[PDB]
């Protein structure tokens, strides 16, 4: 998983 | 077993340490420890690729004086350091609010005397050993199709680890648990489109983990599956959540009856306590006591005993999921929710899949979601999608590039059946789930 | 250097000679390379809500981690403790990676220079307490003035000191001193039953000062509780998002995640070294429009996501990756440059000690164009304005991306009408970067909020672009 967030 | 029990030792002196130092400046406090040992290890086309030694430890305090709190960790268990961490709390809780709802959890619903579920089968698998069951795994994969043209690896992982939980009413309770995991993941090519997917199977015990051989098998077969997919063109229609997606859509419930958004008034189920949020015939069970069980605890984050409920019953929401604090809030007793649930079960309605998609005929089968895309606050419901297309009660070809969309309290409501293909190694357990009707996002 | 060595070497009774026998120890073994990395940090935070300051703590960790490479392969090992047995134990597991004996010639350790890309002073005793809490207690005060629906608000105020030395067979020798604060916002309105929420925020790597200093003529902290309760309002006003393919305008800022997304994990250089990568095997190529620079760049004073050396002792670079639509090349760490006869990047990165580095990004962003964001808007019939999203995820073999609004509008005959409700856009990234027809004049990255996941490690990034048109794209409404 690539996972990107605030 | 001897490294185990000398660290189970080592442990319970630090949280008897630290209990003990902050009980002459406090009114209350909550310890605890944990340590998890063990290895990692990846292939590439069946030669080894990493080989990883895990060794973590953690202490982590809070602290109560005239309802103010303060909270401080540590990774270093010697006396000195142990004597900083309990200070540094302290010195926290000078300077926060009074804040009633904080504190101990009630001690009529400690776990004095907790039981043993029975969740520790070490094994000694050495590196060479691990690598091994890894590569037959990715072989048996990358063996099965030509169209299978470049790899993700296998992976072989396996850990025990020790936790220990005190505080000021005299509970000082440990267990030991382990996990072991085997999975390989590749990649298929039909002109110039690329596809991955994976296969997995874990366990407590590494005699209850699937075959390498049959690891490989299933990456394989759902690898190929994948390829040449079409994006669907803007429409309605009907949508089964396949099981391993299935979970995490009854998941969503989770967030939305916790008691922390409840009181905060930041969930959508907020005025649905005691109404019927699901179908007449769908019950959700929570099984805290499993022998063995992947999520099964003898006790909470807080140290309060887990209980046997029915979270739903025949479609009515019978209870929100509380910790000490949000149950404080809300005028109620904590229901041994601190750290999550604990062995979710629902029951299938006596179908396949199979006949599941007789009974749709034409509509979308979904079996991998991406994004977040779900609001706590409303409910509505935004997520990337990959699948099947299925007409004639057949399915036609891989779908993908595509949304679904709608809302959980609809959503929910309005499912038609759950299947008998259960998905056995999560959490939440469930087979395939039907919904009449969602929006998908496409050409 | 100096100042680093003194507190995770010296204080845990280690020279300069011990460093030499370890990295000794690991080549006996036939390695490529060999390194030794040490890690202290102090993490604080503070939390207000329901007016009042509720909790508060303080988190330490310390450790070593030890890695034997050979080719493909990574033998690691690692402690929760600097001292010299744990580094022993650390290097005899970790080169048990390869059996066959090397030649035992490493590299004489040599420090250089790098420029300075942040303060040394720590930020947990540079601010008084009662003063840090000011902040959050001000935050409070200016959202329930702001307007009357603001029921709820929390307020946090995070710091993190960071210090870091690594040895390697190479002859690196280097050290960084890493400070990292946040502030961040979040409130609830309600009106007539109906309830929403909103979010403000950011930093970066400086003091909590910072958060006091002037935004465009008031206090920061002030401005982004206002920026808080209005997006809570224009959520809470927010009706059903269209369905279907249309023209997205994004705007400048934090929108620039879908780049990260749609083309930097597409260029980290693991990805493209195994050929996994849909950007595998194309410098040279057109992977863009025409009118898209795109860079990775590791040198911005301040910033959230800036490098002053990456976790391998490597000083931060400003990587051009595409230039006018043309694939330039990759972001890299030492063993896939290697591998793929390339050099570093300043891209090697780890979350800690306990975690192996890869090749990772710092602050992506577009480069500017010529066109007004006026004109951008002016220019679509039927679409969306996406001011501002959350997070997302992306598959990089099949080229999938898929991120969601947190602001969004119709726009209607070149004009920006009614907000919509939170919807997940759908693309393919390389088709996605072909059909950007125009770049704005006005470029800003994030306010330093920035976390990217991969393989499990979270690490501080930044994003950017100017406001920009993408012709056509999926958007996941439900009318
Ligand atoms: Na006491
Ligand atoms: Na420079
Ligand atoms: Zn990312």
């Amino acid at each position: 998983v690539l996972e990107d967030r605030i | 077993i001897s490294q185990v029990e000398a660290q189970r030792k080592i442990l319970e002196e630090a949280v008897s340490t630290a209990l003990e130092l902050a009980s002459g400046k406090s009114d209350g406090a909550e310890v605890a420890v944990s340590k998890t040992t063990g290895i990692s290890v990846s292939t590439r086309y069946g030669e080894v690729e990493n080989v990883e030694f895990n060794s973590d430890g953690a202490l982590g305090i809070t602290v109560y004086h005239q309802n103010r709190k303060g909270s401080a960790s540590s990774t270093d268990l010697s006396p000195q350091a142990i004597a900083r961490t309990v200070q540094a709390a302290l010195d926290i809780a000078r300077y926060t609010s009074p804040d009633p709802c904080a504190g101990v959890a009630d001690k009529e619903l400690l776990a004095f005397d907790a039981p043993d579920l029975d969740l520790f089968h070490p094994a000694e698998v050495s590196p060479d050993e691990a690598i091994e069951l890894a590569a037959r795994a990715e072989q048996a994969a990358l063996q099965a199709d030509k169209r299978i043209t470049n790899t993700e690896g296998g992976s072989f992982n396996s850990h025990y680890g020790v936790k220990v939980f005190g505080n000021s009413h005299g509970m000082l309770q440990g267990y030991c648990s382990t996990r072991h995991s085997l999975s390989s993941c590749v990649i298929a090519e039909e002109n110039g489109d690329m596809e991955r997917d994976y296969a997995y199977t874990i366990g407590r015990a590494m005699s209850d983990l699937q075959t390498p051989e049959w690891v490989g098998a299933d990456c394989a077969r759902r690898t190929l599956s994948r390829l040449s997919p079409r994006k669907l063109s803007t429409m309605k229609a009907p949508v089964i959540f396949a099981n391993e997606v299935a979970t995490g859509l009854f998941g969503h419930l989770v967030g939305a009856i916790a008691g922390g958004s409840v009181y905060r008034k930041s969930t959508f189920l907020l005025d649905s306590l005691g109404k019927q949020i699901l179908p007449d015939w769908l019950t959700i069970e929570e099984h805290p006591h499993l022998l063995k069980g992947l999520a099964s605890t003898p006790f909470d984050s807080e140290g309060v005993r887990t209980e046997r409920r029915d979270i739903i019953k025949d479609g009515i929401l019978t209870q929100w999921l509380l910790t000490s604090y949000s149950a404080r809030k809300l005028g109620l007793k904590s229901t041994g929710h601190a750290g999550g649930i604990h062995n979710w079960r629902i029951a299938g309605q006596g179908l396949s899949f199979e006949q599941m998609l007789k009974e749709m005929g034409t509509g979308l089968v979904v079996t991998e979601l991406m994004g977040q895309g779900v609001s706590a606050i409303t409910g509505d419901y935004s997520r990337g999608a990959a699948g099947f297309w299925v007409e004639n009660g057949e399915i036609q070809y891989p779908v993908s590039e595509i949304t679904i969309a709608g809302n959980l309290k609809d959503m929910w409501r309005n499912i038609v059946t759950v299947g008998n293909d259960i998905e056995t190694r999560s959490n939440i357990q469930c087979g395939s789930v039907l919904l009449p009707e969602m929006k998908i996002a496409g050409q | 250097l100096n100042l680093v060595s003194e507190q995770l070497l010296a204080a845990n009774g280690l020279k300069h000679q011990d460093l030499f026998a370890i990295l000794g120890q690991l080549a006996e073994r036939r390695l490529d390379y060999g390194d030794l990395y040490f890690q202290s940090s102090y993490h604080e935070s503070w939390v207000l809500e329901d007016r009042i300051i509720k909790d508060g703590s303080y988190n330490i960790d310390q450790g070593v981690g030890v890695r034997a490479i050979s080719g493909e392969k990574t033998g690691f090992a690692y402690a929760d403790q600097i001292s010299l047995l744990a580094l022993e134990q650390s290097a005899q597991a970790a080169r048990t990676i390869v059996r066959d004996s090397g030649d035992g010639k490493v590299q004489t350790l040599g420090a250089v220079e790098h420029s300075p890309l942040y303060t040394s002073v720590d930020p947990l005793q540079s601010m008084s307490r009662e003063e840090k809490l000011d902040i959050l207690r001000r935050v409070d005060k200016v959202a329930r003035e702001a307007d009357k629906r603001v029921q709820e608000v929390t307020a946090s105020l995070s710091g993190v000191y960071e210090l870091i030395l690594v040895a390697a067979t190479d002859g690196t020798l280097a050290a960084d001193v890493r400070p990292l604060v946040r502030l961040s916002v979040s409130v609830l309105v309600e009106e007539d039953g109906k309830r929403e929420r909103g979010a403000s925020g950011g930093g970066g790597r400086f003091g909590y000062e910072f958060f006091l200093a002037d935004l465009d003529g008031e206090v920061r902290a002030d401005a982004w509780a206002k920026e808080a309760v209005r997006m809570a309002l224009v959520n809470l006003s927010a009706v059903a998002a269209p369905a279907g393919t249309m023209p997205v305008v994004l705007g400048a800022g934090w929108p620039g995640v879908l780049l990260h997304a749609a083309v930097g994990h597409g260029l980290e250089g693991d990805f493209n070294r195994r050929g996994t990568s849909v950007f595998s095997g194309q410098v040279g190529e057109l992977v863009a429009s025409e009118l898209c620079t795109v860079v990775d760049d590791g040198t911005m004073v301040d910033r959230r996501g800036s490098v002053a050396i990456d976790d391998e002792g490597t000083p931060g670079q400003y990587n051009v990756l595409i230039e006018n639509g043309i694939l330039k090349g990759y972001m890299q760490d030492k063993l896939n440059a290697r591998l793929m006869g390339m050099t570093p990047t300043g891209n090697g990165r780890r979350e800690s000690y306990a975690h192996l580095p890869m090749p990772r990004m710092t602050n992506t962003y577009m480069l500017p164009g010529k066109s007004t964001p006026q004109e951008i808007i002016e220019s679509v019939e039927y679409g969306i304005y996406a001011p501002n999203f959350g997070g997302g995820q992306v598959d990089i073999t099949s080229d999938k991306f898929v991120f969601s609004t947190s602001e969004a509008y119709l726009i209607e005959n070149g004009k920006v009408t009614k907000p919509v409700k939170g919807a997940t856009l759908i693309g393919s990234g390389i088709e996605t970067m072909q059909q950007i027809s125009m770049v704005g004049n006005d470029l800003k990255l994030d306010n330093g909020v920035g976390v990217c996941g991969k393989e499990g490690q979270s690490l501080p990034v930044g994003v950017g672009q100017p406001t920009l048109k993408v012709d056509n794209l999926t958007v996941g409404g439900t009318a």
